[PDB]
């Protein structure tokens, strides 16, 4: 099989950078009717790919014009001439004149931007799912930037462990933050011996650590 | 509308 | 355009089969080429058919796995896969020409399907930040992936975000969406969560109403 080798493995760029991203095939890719089918795709968080370019440098439709293909033979090269926020994702080469059809690793370009602090916010179990049992209390970390942010539980002032799970959004395509979720889970019975439940954030964004906190049955 | 290109070579008949 | 048919669970061993309805290109002048999408993100190239003639041409790793048909006269291509095993479960794309379709999720598990319980998150005092809302609905409990999550019927989009699953240590599925809105707005503006999990035919509408304090 034809290998396509592509780096770098991570683009990480500021807004208005040039980028490149080059592919190598173990092999030319010339096909007998004289052209190289050489594609290029991004695959934007969350999303399919969508093809950029075609025939090493043809720009498809709705392209900018600030990407450019260029390249032959075995060696190619996709650039952006000044990164826009809306770039982010990760690119793929791949050819079309060998078979089996081979595509190479994918490059991830990520968003460098000022730091963000997070919006804070906590929500108490809903009266619904209490009636069946459980309580789960969610603390909301909205908009931030960069990624790492420490989220600690602490229920009457002690700090909980292995009762919380996080989930990150992707980078975002707009504002290239991040948003965060950690979600607490209690039985009724363990939540109901407790009174007040508090998440605890701490970003480089923030001077000091946050805190959102609710007393149970105030709400 | 120009149509778009091919990713590849179609087979022949 | 390429519309690809829905998330599918099935049985190791069993098979499966997915469609693509092409439209706004020439069907038939294009190959029509499947790609599985890997755990890390690796793209790996299943075979193509090229709907002019019907002619197809393998991966040899799928050679007498996958079978793929094409019917011209409701541009709409197929794709079975047979003989299921865990390493089948994975997200299938069709491309073709300029576009590429959203993908098929592809569970294989021999678990029951379970649809979700759906849970406001209410907003209230202690939500708010620098003049801003959040409220948002709990997800919980479902298996397989995915659940669909919009907000009034779609017509809701900005500020939304929906979180990727995470796996709970029971096996089942939980994630939360979010929106933020001004926090002017809680009486006079109605936000309903839609989720959907199509592989337990599950479809739950969830009017999120704020808390008094």
């Amino acid at each position: 099989d034809v290998v396509m080798t592509q780096t770098p493995l991570t683009l990480s760029v500021t807004i208005g950078q040039p980028a490149s991203i080059s592919c190598k095939s173990s092999q030319s890719l010339l096909y007998s009717d004289g052209k190289t089918y050489l594609n290029w795709l991004l695959q934007r968080p969350g999303q399919s790919p969508k093809r950029l370019i075609s025939l090493v440098s043809e720009l498809d439709s709705g392209v900018p014009d600030r990407f450019t293909g260029s390249g032959s033979g075995t060696d190619f090269t996709l650039k952006i001439s000044r990164v826009e926020a809306e770039d982010l994702g990760v690119y793929y080469c791949w050819q079309g004149t060998h078979f089996p059809r081979t595509f190479g690793g994918g490059t991830k370009l990520e968003i460098k931007r000022t730091v963000a602090a997070p919006s804070v916010f906590i929500f108490p179990p809903s009266d619904e799912q209490l009636k069946s049992g459980t309580a789960s209390v969610v603390c909301l970390l909205n908009n931030f930037y960069p990624r790492e942010a420490k989220v600690q539980w602490k229920v009457d002032n002690a700090l909980q462990s292995g009762n919380s799970q996080e989930s990150v959004t992707e980078q975002d395509s707009k504002d290239s933050t991040y948003s965060l979720s950690s979600t607490l889970t209690l039985s009724k019975a363990d939540y109901e011996k407790h009174k007040v439940y508090a998440c605890e954030v701490t970003h480089q964004g923030l001077s000091s650590p946050v805190t959102k906190s609710f007393n149970r049955g105030e709400c | 509308p120009a149509p778009p290109n091919a990713n590849d070579p179609a087979p022949p008949n | 355009y390429l519309q690809q048919s829905g998330a599918e669970l099935v049985r190791s061993g069993a098979s499966v089969k997915m469609s693509c309805k092409a439209s706004g290109y020439t069907f038939t002048s294009y190959n029509m080429h499947w790609v599985k999408q890997t755990p890390g993100q690796g793209l790996e190239w299943i075979g193509y058919i090229y709907p002019g003639n019907g002619v197809t041409n393998f991966n040899q790793k799928f050679k007498g796995k996958a079978t793929l048909t094409a019917d011209t006269s409701s541009s709409t291509a197929y794709m079975q896969i047979s003989s299921l095993t865990s390493e089948d479960s994975a997200v299938y794309f069709c491309a073709s020409a300029a576009y590429w379709g959203q993908g098929t999720l592809v569970t294989v598990s021999s678990a029951s399907t379970k649809g979700p319980s759906v849970f406001p998150l209410a907003p209230s005092s202690k939500s708010t930040s620098g003049g801003t809302a959040a409220l948002g609905c709990l997800v919980k409990d479902y298996f397989p992936e995915p659940v669909t999550v919009s907000w009034n019927s779609g017509a809701l989009t900005s500020g939304v975000h929906t979180f990727p699953a995470v796996l709970q240590s029971s096996g089942l599925y939980s994630l939360s969406s979010v929106v933020t809105v001004p926090s002017s707005s809680l009486g006079t503006q109605t936000y309903i969560c839609n989720v959907n999990h199509k592989p337990s035919n599950t479809k739950v509408d969830k009017k999120v109403e704020p808390k008094s304090c």
